[PDB]
């Protein structure tokens, strides 16, 4: 995240970070349930074998709170492909299951003929995550948020150099410059509403990082609600 | 205007049935006895911050 503000003890539960072998975050995950994490399908391309940590904010330390957790099965979606990177979603089971505890809780997943007319309606949406806090530069060790507005589809159009599908939406700004970066990828975009966060987007790719005039791109999950019950129960 | 008048004043989810508002609830939540507002059935119920 570029710009933004750190997420505060409690305020971002629903921040998964996968982990690969050297036990460093490649990108991020929202939680669903005590056994489901949801993801960018095209970071299953970041790392041969990786896990799931749950409860940090703190890359730097142990606080007592973080849980790592194995992944049992990887849900993919046949359809992605780094050709146009439409289909960027994947469902992943984890081998046990999560405790819920201050700052470990899941996402709400929306309906969505309710979610498309009164989420994605509303002025901001708010995406977190590890990645980098410069275009140029390493991974934060902090967890991060940043208030993101949504963006006119006609206007998220003419700002991208490559395909918007009806499976992705932009969000963020035209000239402050701050938005999400490398390694946001994979993580939450929430949307409130009488003070319940719903998981609205996955980070997907974005023109480099708060760019005037660009914007981030994100995976629309209304799109993928029969996908993900049904990856949810297999 | 039932559902765009301030979602049928629904914590959640709106729909419309027989041009009347019908609120319901994500998982993990039930609709409370006046129709609109969702109750948590436990602790660390989705979509809400742990800031206590
Ligand atoms: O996603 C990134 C990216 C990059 C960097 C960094 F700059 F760090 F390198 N960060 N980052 C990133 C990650 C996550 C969030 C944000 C972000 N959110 N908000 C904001 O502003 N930025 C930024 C590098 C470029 N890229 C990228 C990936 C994929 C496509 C793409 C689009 C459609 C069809 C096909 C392709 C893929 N093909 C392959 C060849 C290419 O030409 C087209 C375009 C750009």
């Amino acid at each position: 995240i570029v710009g933004g503000q750190e997420c505060k003890d409690g305020e971002c539960p629903w921040q998964a970070l996968l982990i690969n072998e050297e036990n460093e975050g490649f990108c991020g995950g929202t939680i669903l349930s005590e056994f489901y994490i949801l993801t960018a399908a095209h970071c299953l391309y970041q790392a041969k074998r990786f896990k799931v940590r749950v409860g940090d904010r703190n890359t730097e330390q142990e606080e007592g709170g973080e849980a790592v957790h194995e992944v049992e099965v990887v849900i993919k979606h046949n359809r992605f492909t780094k050709e146009t990177y439409d289909f960027d979603i994947a469902v992943l089971r984890l081998k046990t299951p999560i405790t819920f505890r201050m700052n470990v809780a899941p996402a709400c997943l929306p309906e969505r003929d309710w979610a498309e007319s009164t989420l994605m309606t509303q002025k901001t949406g708010i995406v977190s995550g590890f990645g980098r806090t410069h275009e140029k530069g390493r991974q934060s060790t902090r967890l991060k948020m940043l208030e993101v507005p949504y963006v006119d589809r006609n206007s998220c159009k003419l700002s991208s150099s490559f395909i918007i599908t009806q499976n992705m939406f932009c969000a963020g700004y035209d000239t402050k410059q701050e938005d999400a970066c490398q390694g946001d990828s994979g993580g939450p975009h929430v949307t409130r509403f009488k003070d319940t966060y719903f998981v609205t987007g996955i980070v997907s790719w974005g023109e480099g990082c708060a760019r005037k005039g660009k914007y981030g791109i994100y995976t629309k999950v209304t799109a993928f609600l029969k996908w993900i019950d049904r990856s949810m129960k297999t | 205007k039932l559902c765009s008048l301030d979602n049928g004043d629904c914590d959640q989810f709106c729909h419309e049935e027989q041009n009347s508002v019908v609120c319901s609830c994500a998982r993990g939540y039930t609709l409370a006895d006046n129709g609109k507002a969702c109750i948590p059935t436990g602790p660390y119920p989705c979509g809400k911050q742990t800031l206590e």
